[PDB]
This record gives structure tokens, C-alpha cells and sequence, in this order.
């Protein structure tokens, strides 16, 4: 059931397009944030190479947003908060965290 | 094309 899950999730990321954000959602120490960029690259590589998803320069215009960190934290004065809460106060994009990513990906068979 | 990010339980 996992097996036809992935193959299911592998088959749809082909037909996927995914977004990467720049926007941190806090303050973190230089090392922190050079560690999730370094995870974002990598992460970005998985999605292009392993996965064939397209990468979208525009998160308003891709099905999956990869985030360098939760929704609920990063600020309202954030475009990419603003965005998400337009989503909620109107009836389809998914907002992934990096670690939420960094887990789907292990699961698709591929570890960072 | 919207089936749960997370493994099935």
C-alpha cells in the first residue's frame, strides 16, 4: 500500500510543477540558514532530476511550495503568507515545510 | 492529483 502510494505520488510528480521560496519565516544564526539552503538545493536537484517535476520560478503558478520553514511561522507582512491565506478565504496549492519535504522525498526513494 | 502527502496508516 505504501508501494502503490509512491508509485501513484512518482507517476503524478512527472505532471507537478514546484516552487522553492527565499523567504526565511524567522531569525536563525548564519549556519542555520546556510544548512536549509544548502537542504533547498538539494531538495530543488530531487525534484528536477529524480522526481521530473518542473520548477516554477512563480509559487502563485506551482502545486507544491517547498518553505524554509512552517507557514504558521513566517510573518503576515510575507507575500507568501499573504498568498496562503487568499487560498484559505477562497475554495489549490500544497505548502510543504522543508523537513515535511526532506521526509516525502525519502519516501519517493530518495535521501539527502 | 490531491492524495495524501503522508504514507497511508
Amino acid at each position: 500500500s505504501k508501494s502503490s502510494w509512491r508509485q501513484e505520488w512518482l507517476a503524478n510528480l512527472k505532471l507537478i510543477s514546484v516552487s522553492l521560496v527565499d523567504e526565511f519565516p524567522s531569525e536563525l544564526s548564519d549556519s542555520d540558514r546556510q544548512i536549509i539552503n544548502e537542504k533547498m538545493q538539494l531538495l530543488k536537484d530531487i525534484f528536477a532530476n529524480n522526481l521530473k517535476s518542473a520548477i516554477s520560478n512563480n509559487f502563485r503558478e506551482s502545486d507544491i511550495i517547498i518553505l524554509k520553514g512552517e507557514i504558521e511561522d513566517y510573518p503576515m507582512s510575507s507575500e507568501i503568507k499573504i498568498y496562503y491565506n487568499e487560498l484559505q478565504n477562497k475554495p489549490k496549492a500544497r505548502f510543504w515545510s522543508f523537513m515535511k519535504t526532506q521526509r516525502f522525498v525519502s519516501n519517493m526513494g530518495f535521501d539527502i | 492529483t490531491d492524495l495524501p502527502s503522508d504514507p497511508p496508516s
